[PDB]
């Protein structure tokens, strides 16, 4: 999967450099894209996911989100990994609707001053785990 | 190449000669019948990939046999119909809840009862029943049917039981993925046109 990643990048590159058999290059590409995505799609387990997300932090997420390896991270199971640390340390939150999410950013926008000086003593706290999630430093 | 010669006249032949594996598997004490190639596939799984009826019955015939999940899920997935009722005939199906029940949660599964090759399994989620409506093979989900196999209704997602929290807690994407098998079963025509009276 890495050396298809790696491939891909460079064979964009060639159709970038050449631009008389750039068709060419772009669909030897589109070619190793298709083989990533397909070795993605394979998995049918949490570990074989992640190993496919990251090798031996995110690392081939965020290698194809460099190459434009599209269809790989739009995968929906690479999205479901993505959306469980997005939404990490609130289990809840994840299945309200989008008024609620609406509400939740007015109350930190009317509350922000007061978390931002709670947390000299967030870490040692609870919510310092909630507002260190990404969705919440997003809201934030 | 670490099988002996026997054996592996004995496994080509089941593969391609049924006069030779009839005098192979009988009166002798050497020829196990659940051996298979270093990285290839079982005596029974040999004869159930490609389409000998004759053969695969011999081969079950034996009481003490390895891989039977695997090729009634190999016939499954294709329309071999006859290997599918010889193997659902064996005993083994009948005196256990192998023929129902997942592999993945069926009992203990120290035996190898639906293994493929080395490690791996199709997921270990899909019963030949579930099998049977993702091929949509009408004759097979009516024979199955007719055996008492039936696909479980997955729960709510927002289910609280004990099994569901207890899946949900570690591989939450093999949970999500077992429900999309299931319910691709279910939402399969032969399965909803077989499975029930006003369908
Ligand atoms: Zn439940």
């Amino acid at each position: 999967v890495l050396t298809a990643l790696e491939l891909s990048n460079e064979l964009a590159k060639l159709a970038n450099i050449e631009k008389e058999f750039k068709n060419d290059y772009r669909k030897l590409s589109m070619q190793c894209k298709d083989f990533v995505v397909g070795v993605l799609d394979l998995c049918r387990d949490s570990e074989e996911v992640e190993a496919i997300l990251n090798g031996d932090s995110l690392s081939r997420v965020k290698l194809a989100i460099k190459y434009e390896v599209k269809k790989f991270v739009a995968h929906p199971n690479c999205q479901q990994q993505l959306l469980t640390i997005w939404y990490e340390n609130l289990s809840g939150l994840r299945e309200q609707t989008i008024a609620i999410k609406c509400l939740v950013v007015l109350v930190v926008a009317l509350g922000l001053p007061f978390l931002a000086i709670g947390y000299w003593i967030a870490p040692c706290s609870r919510l310092g785990k909630i507002l260190r999630s990404p969705f919440m430093k997003f809201v934030a | 190449t670490s099988l002996t010669a026997e054996e592996e006249r004995f496994l080509d032949a089941a593969e391609y000669n049924i006069p030779v594996v009839r005098k192979m598997l009988e009166e002798s004490k050497t020829l196990n019948v659940n051996c298979v190639d270093y990285m290839g596939q079982n005596a029974l799984q040999l004869a159930v990939g490609n389409e000998h009826l004759e053969v695969t019955e011999l081969l079950l015939k034996k009481e003490n046999l390895a891989r039977i999940g695997d090729a009634l899920l190999l016939a499954i997935s294709k329309g071999y119909v006859r290997i599918v009722e010889a193997i659902l005939n064996h005993p083994g199906f009948a005196a256990s809840k192998r023929l129902t029940l997942s592999p993945c949660e069926q009992e203990l599964q120290d035996d190898d009862f639906y293994a493929y090759d080395e490690d791996g399994t199709f997921s270990p989620d899909i019963t030949p029943i579930i099998l049977a409506a993702h091929c949509q093979k009408y004759e097979v989900v009516h024979m199955l049917l007719m055996k008492g196999a039936r696909i479980e209704r997955p729960h709510d997602y927002f289910c609280k039981c004990g099994d569901c929290m207890e899946k949900q807690r570690h591989d939450s994407f093999s949970h999500s993925r077992s429900r999309i098998n299931a319910y691709k079963g279910l939402a399969s025509p032969a399965y909803l046109s077989l499975s029930s009276e006003d369908p």
